[PDB]
């Protein structure tokens, strides 16, 4: 029945805040203006920004090689806090960076039962090589991976247990530090561990594009040309009584 | 074979009918597949096809092998196979296994040998009087001899594992049917290598025909001898047999019949 | 209705704004009336250059979900904004999805908070007030995928069989009977009448919960049985004699709030306590409730966190409510907004409005699927599980003719993008056969099988992971491997016991595949 602008939908992203009082209402009706009344009847006419009507992507510069330190060396640092614990379920398991995976289940602060090993450090996935289309995955899936192998044996097939550890960009890892976040498994072993690190965060191909830009809207209450010359946490709480109280004062 | 043509050709165009409907209700190819198993009457005309497919190989088995003949063989496949059919359900609900296609399948199997040494019993009463002797008539007999008897020896031996290792609760069944099938091909065998014995001398040789039926007696014993262990076991496993009582009747009957001939001989 | 309509019609178009805003929300969504799309933007129109909280809402819808007028994101939010700031709910209720969801507006959880937490109140304030609507969610997907099985309604003649058995003797049928029409739902509409005539007959007999909600009824009050504090406290005496926990909680909330006899805190707290000991929930939620204020006891909030956890795991709204209030405010347990956030959206999914779907539903079994995508398209904007994959799948199967026929596609994909979000497993699976296929986006076999793998690891589908088998078999995406192929087959039959078919006759085909292949490399 009408278009849809999805791409609008999916990038673009706007922010309404209404000024004090100035006075519009007279000027240019560029489309870029909306006349609006209130609840208590005072009219105001608010300014789309200029990605409104027109969408037009933000020259964004295409994501280089990271000039400072590499890949490897951004999960360097991880080697001198190893040993990552998370408990999910019955199990727990301990991501050593460099030296293992492990699995065991713990009970009262102590390790009972068969301890398994889930793999030993392999190799790394460099990023200099192009041509493979693992590349490709992690350049449009925006995450490091390793691979670990050799571990404890499979009571079904008799293969040893391996384990894709893969790190993500998270800033709100920046205070809580690097922790394990989702723990994937089939009922073969093959472990899948995916960890939330702020460490690689700075390298521009692996931190996801916000891209927002939240053109925000400026709604000026408009006034008639008769009366112009006669005048002439707590964040989101301080924004809505900013927005009540401007609706309300306006009104008068 | 018009009809059966006929028959197979509508079959197949009810399959290909419910192929197509449940395709088009789900265009993926899982849950099509999972509709089709989960609706009873698709699975029902798919069952219907798959009868079908066995009776049109049954009847290019049957042309190989012996080839038409139209006569009071078809009568006796009919009769024995309307009798086998009711012995088969009765011994289907003898036990809880209810449904069940694996075993449905070997059922029909089983239901397909029996017509098959059924036919080739009646085969051997037609040979004896005055056949189309050639080479073509001895590599029939004896290739479905050899076919029998190896099918039967292997099946029986699979029965045999089964019950030792699981136990007595439905392979018995089998293992009693493919049994008594086994002696129905030694019958066979027997009365083939006598007609050839028979033939190949010239002479009547009538000195072995009494021992051809004293043998025929002796096996007929073994044939009531296995009939009753296996009422026997039948009665050992569970309350009461209702679905051989009657062939064991026959059997019998078959027996005594065979007894007083010999005796009054 | 339809007469009702008529009368609100005459008296629309240009006098008075509660016939034009009735009138203009019937138009937009087909029901009660013929759909006039450009009518009911005209009339949004209106209402907004003069002044109106729906009316606001409305044309905000209509520039944000693409009907009639071209889509604007931009005057779509500033509609909400105002339609919220006016006072309304709906445009409260959307904003807080907006706002939660990263739709619009950039991702935050205080505003989300603070949207569902206002709509929360409101409808916490309602079914106090009133007692409550049970929602029956239904969804189409299911339905037609399943259609053997019994839906929420109850059917015709399971309630026939009740109100036989009511007329014979049965009281615990009765019992049933009039709780069903109390509530409301299942396939019977809320009718206070047969209710109370079913009360009263099982009250002749003995039943507790009888006399309980007869004396639940009395003290709330309704509009063909008078209110009466006396004969509600007597009720409520009665039942609690016997030992009934509907009986005791009602006894406590007497004398709670001074109805019938004087206020004491003590014997509320003790017949609330021995509620809640025979497993009821409203006696848990009054404990929890009083626990945490303080009323008569000390303010001990772990025993009220506990408390109001039962009764979220019995099912009542309020003890929803409280957890997230107390998740917010860190009040008892450490501040999490989340949590606050999932809790107060759970609750908004059960107010008045929440009871469109029904009507959408209806809309969808009268083959008229115009009027029940739009009602579909409004209940997904603020951001329901059941109206997204019900409006995905009706403008899937293109028995939708609002939607351009060229553009069902890019709106059933987003509708489905947005149900994937909120762990429903069919919206992946549709996402994977979207970007599959080539409908809505290009063909895009990697898409497909990140959809496909997330799905079977986050849901373990039978489905998903029969496809994954596909995907690795035909080397689609990912390198072509027979031996993962038949690793994802075997998991796909041991997933579900439907799966062995399709399991068995793909296995056939790679077995025969790998015997061809076997040959061809050997001599």
């Amino acid at each position: 029945v009408g278009s849809l602008n999805l791409e609008e939908l999916s990038e673009m992203r706007y922010g309404i805040e209404i000024l004090p009082l100035p006075v519009m209402g007279g000027q240019s009706q560029s489309s870029d203006v909306v006349i609006v009344s209130s609840k208590y009847k005072q009219r105001y006419e608010c300014r789309l920004p200029a990605g409104a009507i027109h969408f037009q992507r933000e020259r964004e510069e295409e994501t280089p090689a990271y000039q400072g330190p590499g890949i490897p060396e951004l999960l360097s640092p991880m080697r001198d806090a190893p040993c990552l614990l998370k408990t999910k379920d019955w199990w727990t398991y301990e991501f050593c960076y460099g030296r293992h995976i492990q699995q065991y289940h713990m009970e009262d602060s102590e390790i009972k039962g068969e301890v398994l090993y889930l793999g030993y450090y392999q190799s790394a996935f460099d990023w200099d090589d192009e041509t493979a289309k693992a590349s490709k995955q992690h350049r449009l899936k925006r995450y490091h991976s390793q691979t670990y192998g050799n571990g404890s044996k499979c009571d079904l097939n008799g293969r040893p247990r391996e384990a894709e550890v893969r790190f993500l960009c998270d800033e709100g890892a920046g205070i809580s530090g690097d922790y394990i976040d989702r723990v994937d498994e089939p009922l073969s072993c093959s472990y899948v561990l995916t960890i939330r690190t702020p460490r690689l965060c700075p390298h521009p191909l692996l931190r996801p594009p916000p891209s927002a830009a939240p053109q925000a809207i400026l709604c000026h209450p408009s006034l008639q040309p008769e009366e112009y010359m006669a005048y002439v946490p707590g964040a989101e709480e301080a924004q809505k009584e900013r927005q009540r109280q401007k609706e309300l004062e306006s009104n008068y | 074979m018009f009809r059966t043509a006929v028959m197979m050709a509508a079959s197949l165009a009810l399959t290909g009918a419910v192929v197509a409907h449940a395709y088009y209700l789900k265009h993926q190819f899982y849950p099509t597949v999972v509709y089709l198993t989960k609706s009873s009457p698709s699975m029902a005309v798919l069952y219907i096809q798959a009868f079908v497919l066995v009776f049109l190989l049954g009847k290019v088995m049957g042309k190989v092998f012996f080839g038409q003949l139209r006569a009071a063989e078809m009568e006796h496949l009919l009769e024995r196979s309307w009798y086998a059919v009711t012995e088969t359900c009765l011994a289907f609900t003898v036990f809880r296994d209810d449904f069940s296609p694996r075993f449905v399948a070997l059922f029909t199997l089983l239901l397909f040998l029996k017509c098959f040494h059924w036919l080739a019993e009646d085969r051997v009463d037609f040979m004896e009087r005055s056949p189309n002797i050639s080479w073509l008539f001895h590599c029939r007999i004896v290739s479905l001899m050899f076919l029998l008897g190896i099918l039967d020896f292997l099946f029986v031996s699979h029965a045999y594992h089964s019950i030792l290792t699981r136990g007595a609760s439905v392979q018995l069944v089998f293992g009693f049917e493919y049994a008594i099938l086994m002696t129905m091909v030694l019958t066979i065998f027997i009365k083939y290598v006598l007609h050839s014995v028979d033939l190949q001398s010239e002479n009547p040789w009538d000195n072995k025909a009494v021992y051809m039926l004293y043998t025929e007696l002796f096996t007929g014993f073994i044939k009531v001898l296995l009939y009753m262990a296996f009422m026997t076991i039948m009665i050992k496993v569970h309350t009461f047999p209702l679905f051989a009582i009657r062939p064991m009747y026959l059997a019998m009957r078959q027996f005594k019949k065979a007894v007083t001939d010999a005796i009054m001989s | 209705k339809r007469e009702a309509y008529r009368y609100l019609q005459k008296a629309a178009g240009m006098n008075h704004t509660k016939a034009l805003e009735r009138v203009s929300y019937a138009l937009l969504f087909g029901d009660y009336l013929t759909q006039n799309i450009q009518a009911a933007k005209e009339m949004f129109e209106k209402l907004t250059e003069e002044g109106s909280p729906k009316g606001q809402t409305g044309l905000g819808f209509l520039y944000a979900s693409g009907l009639g007028v071209n889509s604007s994101q931009a005057k779509a939010l500033v509609y909400y904004t105002f339609g919220a700031l006016g006072g309304n709910l709906i445009a409260h209720m959307i904003l807080g999805y907006r706002y939660w969801a990263g739709i619009g507006v950039l991702q935050s959880c205080e505003s989300a908070l603070t949207h569902y937490r206002l709509v929360a109140n409101h409808v916490a304030s309602d079914i106090s007030l009133t007692g409550g609507s049970v929602v029956q969610r239904i969804r189409l997907p299911d339905e037609v995928e399943n259609p053997g099985m019994n839906s929420g309604m109850l059917e015709e003649d399971l309630i026939q069989y009740y109100q036989f058995l009511a007329e014979k003797g049965d009281v615990q049928a009765q019992v049933g009977l009039g709780q069903l029409h109390l509530h409301g739902g299942r396939g019977v509409e809320q009718n206070h009448q047969r209710a109370f005539d079913y009360f009263n007959l099982a009250a002749n007999a003995g039943n507790s919960h009888a006399m309980a909600f007869l004396g639940k009824m009395y003290s709330e009050g309704s509009d063909i049985v008078p209110q009466s504090n006396e004969t509600a406290l007597h009720y409520f005496k009665k039942a609690a004699d016997m030992g009934n926990p509907v009986g005791q909680s009602g006894l406590g909330m007497a004398y709670l709030y001074g109805r019938g006899v004087q206020v004491n805190y003590d014997l509320a707290l003790k017949y609330f306590q021995k509620a809640a000991e025979q497993g009821w929930v409203d006696g848990q939620l009054q404990l929890g409730s009083m626990y945490y204020n303080g009323i008569g006891v000390k303010r001990d909030y772990k025993q009220a966190l506990k408390y109001f956890n039962l009764a979220s795991q019995g099912g009542h709204i309020l003890a929803f409510y409280n957890l997230a209030q107390m998740h917010a405010s860190g009040t008892g347990v450490m501040r999490s907004c989340h949590t606050a956030v999932e809790l107060f959206k759970n609750v908004c999914e059960r107010g008045r409005w929440s009871e469109r779907l029904m009507t959408a539903y209806n809309s969808y079994k009268d083959e008229d699927y115009n009027a029940a995508v739009v009602q579909y398209l409004l209940l997904a904007e603020q951001g329901y599980e059941v109206a997204q994959s019900n409006a995905a799948f009706i403008l899937d199967q293109r028995e939708a003719t609002i939607v351009g026929e060229n553009e069902t596609y890019p709106r059933a994909l987003l509708h489905w993008n947005r149900a994937a979000s909120q762990g429903y497993t069919v919206a992946r699976i549709k996402l994977g056969d979207y970007h599959f296929y080539g409908f809505g986006t290009d063909v895009d076999y990697e898409t497909a099988f990140i959809h496909y793998r997330l799905a079977s690891e986050q849901q373990h589908s039978a489905q998903a992971m029969f496809n994954l088998g596909y995907m690795h078999e035909k080397g689609l995406g990912i390198k072509q491997d027979i031996h993962l192929a038949k690793r994802f087959y075997d998991m796909a039959a041991e997933a579900s016991p439907d799966a062995q078919v399709p399991v068995f006759l793909a296995l056939c085909k790679l077995g025969v595949v790998y015997f061809l292949q076997y040959i061809r490399e050997a001599n």
